[PDB]
């Protein structure tokens, strides 16, 4: 390269007589005199050579070449000066505006045309040049450069879309340069133009044309690809509120959920997951402002739309897998509670305002009363427009009215100036046929043209409404519960809809090699709305406490999907993560408290009985763990199999989740009483025999069991296991209950009856001395150094928050007597028994104890440090 | 009545001050304004 600008620089006769400084015509001239000698045939004297065409190719072929000598790359420019130079001397060769004219004589669009003339290699090549030698980054620059030339060219893609125009091999060939000139903007300047608005009319211009042109035929895969992408970036850093008609576009476009709706698709998810706080914040994404009720009211509708649309379109793991993101964004980003004579009179009224106003502007620039209405003179007889043109200025008036009338005031006079641009575009449409001529850019519809030539009926439109509020007439078109009700009524329905089809497919014998279209629907539902519900419930406020039918709603979903993991757990063999993490977020966002209090009855007693199914599945596991049978057992039934598995793996976590928020919420004393404190001591009593039960299978799963263990203690509001203190305590079910009503519970007459199998307080006490003093370890009884040590850490952080240490006054009423020097004597116990493990490699159970410990290292005496934290850490230190 | 509409330079209004008598007078376009004032002496009036 450096050679090659030495020798063209000592000698410019190898360049072209305009580009020469002799001559100076200059290289836009010189385009132009080539495009004359190809119109002048005698300019193109006599297989045959097009004279001018071979100047222009050779002026091309110039201007590549410099463009490629040019400096490599920027680092390279910058850190060589000798790059300097070149670009210097490059930039003094060619003008930049000379680039921009050539880069602006646009085509003839074809009834075939020949080849000759200026061509898209010729403005790839002065686009090339541009952009490496010059550079583009002046924002202002790229809006002039997009403005001049660029968007031209958009628009005669978009007229040469057409099949027969596709055809054409303009359309072909421009559809090359189309996207060498798009890739440009993304790469280079993507941020900038997207970053500014000076000429939002440019923007919309752009966005849409590439949208049309997307929505081409014969563009191939790359090239879709490429348009694809530029559309993306473009949107996904350009402003929200500015894209808006764009908006409008995908939102008829996409649910026809065609095969050009993938890269909609793309740029509503991007859209919705980039500006999220725009679409539902009430200050949206800060100074990039919010969605408007009509933004949100498309944003909804699209969103129905989608749901409809992938409801009743076949399932496809593609098109769906791509679709869902789409939808997640979009319920995301939707806020949780989002909700004649007399014109006739108005045409005479106004056509008087009108008649005033004219006189006024008239004597204002200088007007005269006479005859003619002819401007040189300033005469009018209307004291620019005469009696005439008021008259059949007149008729516009009217058929608005009638156009209007047969369909706010801004919204509908911004639609009455589309109706009024559409049909003057029919009738320019309609001259230019007649007159056999091309059809002009404005044919295309307002959004698709620039905001420019809006305003100038938006005037008008203003002007005729401003004068129908004064005259007196208003035209037009012609709860927050429900929002969510609406879309979760759709979850419900399909929840029904599913619990029908399994029924129906466990009743109805299998067919082989024939799958249930039933089976078809569960897998659809598994697959796009399952994963949709968990991404509900993130960042919306469904609880209602930040809709309390809402929070009905949510809780008998959870009891309706709880009751189908429970019976056909086994059909979801890869969607039962999913739907028992779904069962999850269903229990941290339930509100127990309004499954209390305005929660209907039967929902609430549902609940109710689902715990109770989950402690009839505990039970049934406690017995075949007893009698041995479990997963490692070969000769396991199927449904104890099934149920056993169900336990283990879905219904521990999510209990535990579930008694986890209750008790952050303080929702035990509200939900959990009387045949509900039943069901829990029989829950407490099949999980504290379960743990004790020594199986493989049970240390398998040791881990969650004990975590539910402790979820259930901490959520509990009553005293369980204070089998001689439950007197004490007001809240107590023999308190409350009297030993009839207990009897009919199925309960007896002595809480040691109700729990018999677990030991007393005080037995847990000298159990617990009794592992300080022998030192147990997770090796010889891990039953309760990492899974029990955490079940009393919880025990005693629980009754010591309610202990009479915390509560003086109340510390008769304090059934536990867990106190500080208690929660001293704990946590002296475990740092005794981790330093019993100081010095094996085997203590991965420490962390866990930690964990367990985090919880109650707060609220201890400062007497324990020199007892056990230092010897603990000195041996760490050691 | 009629100036906001029919008069192309605009409005022109003339303040006096007569600091002998402390009267201030206005005029509108050649025309003498109704309105005036009466200010005590030793005062500093300030155009505004």
């Amino acid at each position: 390269a450096n050679v090659v600008v030495r020798l063209l620089i000592r000698r410019p006769e190898c360049f072209g007589p305009a580009l020469r400084g002799e001559g100076g015509n200059g290289l836009l001239a010189a385009m132009e005199e080539a495009i004359k000698i190809a119109e002048d045939p005698s300019r193109d004297g006599p297989d045959t050579i097009h004279m001018g065409n071979a100047i222009m190719t050779f002026y091309a072929a110039l201007i590549d070449l410099l463009g490629r000598c040019a400096p490599e790359m920027h680092l390279i420019h910058a850190g060589k000066g000798e790059a300097i130079r070149i670009r210097s001397i490059l930039r003094s060769l060619i003008p930049l505006g000379d680039l921009v004219g050539v880069i602006s004589i646009a085509f003839q669009m074809p009834e075939p045309d020949m080849s000759a003339g200026f061509c898209p290699d010729h403005k790839a090549a002065m686009v090339l040049f541009l952009d490496r030698v010059y550079g583009i980054e002046v924002q202002d620059f790229l809006l002039h450069l997009l403005e001049v030339g660029f968007l031209p060219d958009l628009r005669a893609a978009a007229s040469l879309d057409t099949a027969a125009l596709s055809a054409t091999d303009m359309a072909l060939a421009l559809n090359r340069y189309l996207c060498t000139a798009v890739l440009p903007l993304l790469t280079r300047c993507a941020p900038l133009f997207a970053g500014t608005e000076h000429h939002a009319s440019l923007i919309d211009s752009l966005l849409h044309t590439v949208y049309r042109l997307s929505k081409g035929c014969s563009l191939t895969k790359a090239q879709r690809d490429s348009i694809e992408v530029c559309l993306l970036s473009i949107c996904g850093q350009l402003r929200p509120s500015m894209m808006q008609h764009l908006l409008r576009r995908l939102v008829f476009d996409v649910p026809l959920l065609n095969e050009h709706a993938k890269m909609p698709l793309k740029l509503l998810t991007n859209h919705y997951e980039r500006c999220w706080k725009y679409y539902c914040l009430p200050g949206g994404w800060g100074n990039f402002g919010a969605a408007s009720e009509e933004e949100l009211h498309l944003s909804r509708k699209l969103f129905w739309g989608i749901f409809d649309a992938l409801s009743q379109k076949k399932y496809e793991q593609e098109l769906f897998k791509l679709a869902l993101p789409c939808l997640s964004a979009v319920a995301g980003a939707l806020p949780p509670d989002y909700m004649p004579e007399k014109l006739e009179y108005f045409i005479n009224k106004y056509a008087e305002h009108s008649h005033d106003k004219w006189s006024m502007d008239k004597l204002a620039n200088g007007w005269i009363y006479g005859e003619i209405y002819s401007d040189s003179s300033k005469i009018q007889p209307l004291m620019l427009l005469s009696e005439k043109e008021k008259e059949i200025y007149r008729w516009p008036i009217k058929e608005s009215l009638k156009t209007m009338l047969a369909w706010d005031l801004h919204a509908m006079a911004e639609m009455m100036a589309e109706n009024y641009h559409n049909i003057w575009a029919k009738k320019k449409k309609l001259e230019l046929e007649s007159k056999g001529g091309g059809n002009h850019p404005l044919l295309v519809p307002y959004d698709t043209l620039t905001a420019k030539e809006k305003a100038k009926d938006r005037e008008k439109a203003q002007d005729i409404f401003k004068f129908l509020q004064i005259s007196g007439y208003v035209v037009s078109r012609g709860i927050e519960k429900r929002f969510a009700y609406s879309f979760l009524q759709q979850l419900i329905r399909y929840v029904d809809e599913a619990h029908q089809y399994i029924l129906e497919f466990d009743g109805g014998s299998r067919s082989k090699g024939e799958h249930f279209p039933y089976e078809q629907e569960i897998k659809f539902f598994a697959k796009v709305v399952l994963p949709l519900i968990d991404q509900y419930f993130k960042n919306h406020r469904l609880y209602f406490l930040s809709s309390n039918k809402e929070k009905e709603m949510v809780t008998s979903l959870f009891c309706k999907l709880g009751v189908l993991v429970r019976h056909r757990i086994s059909l979801f063999g890869n969607d039962a993560t999913s739907i028992v993490n779904c069962l999850h977020i269903l229990g941290q966002t339930l509100d127990a408290r309004t499954v209390m209090k305005t929660g209907l009855d039967s929902v609430k007693s549902a609940l109710r009985a689902f715990l109770d199914n989950a402690a009839e599945d505990l039970e049934k596991t406690m017995e075949n763990l007893k009698q041995g049978q479990f997963t490692h057992t070969r000769s396991q039934p199927k449904g104890v199999t099934q149920i056993i598995n169900y336990t283990t793996v879905a219904l521990l976590p999510m209990l535990s989740s579930l008694f986890e928020h209750i008790g952050q919420h303080q929702f035990g004393e509200d939900l959990i009483l009387e045949d509900v404190q039943v069901s829990c001591y029989r829950i407490l009593t099949s999980l504290y025999a379960l743990g004790t039960s020594k199986s493989i299978y049970v240390e398998r799963q040791r881990s969650a069991l004990g975590e539910c263990l402790a979820a259930f203690a901490g959520a509990f509001p009553i005293a369980f296991l204070e089998t001689h203190l439950d007197k004490h305590n007001v809240y107590s079910i023999y308190n409350t209950r009297s030993s009839r009503e207990r009897a009919a519970l199925s309960l007896p007459a002595n809480v040691e009856d109700v729990c018999p199998n677990i030991p007393s307080l005080e037995k847990l006490m000298t159990e617990i001395i009794e592992l300080a003093e022998s030192g147990i370890r997770y090796t010889q009884m891990p039953y309760m150094m990492e899974v029990v040590l955490p079940m009393l850490c919880s025990y005693m952080s629980r009754w010591w928050e309610h202990g009479p240490e915390n509560h003086p006054e109340r510390a008769e009423m304090c059934c536990t007597a867990l106190n500080s020097e208690h929660m001293n004597t704990l946590l002296g116990n475990i740092l005794k028994i981790i330093y019993n493990n100081l010095g094996i490699d085997e203590g991965a159970w420490m962390k866990r104890l930690a964990v367990f410990s985090q919880p109650i290292i707060n609220k201890v005496k400062p007497q324990l440090l020199k007892t056990h934290f230092l010897p603990l850490m000195e041996k760490l230190k050691k | 009545p009629g100036q906001g509409r029919n008069n192309s330079n605009g409005l022109e209004i003339g303040c006096v001050v007569d600091a002998a008598s402390g009267l201030l007078t206005f005029i509108a376009n050649g025309k003498e304004l109704s309105t005036y004032y009466q200010v005590e002496p030793s005062t500093k009036l300030f155009p505004a």
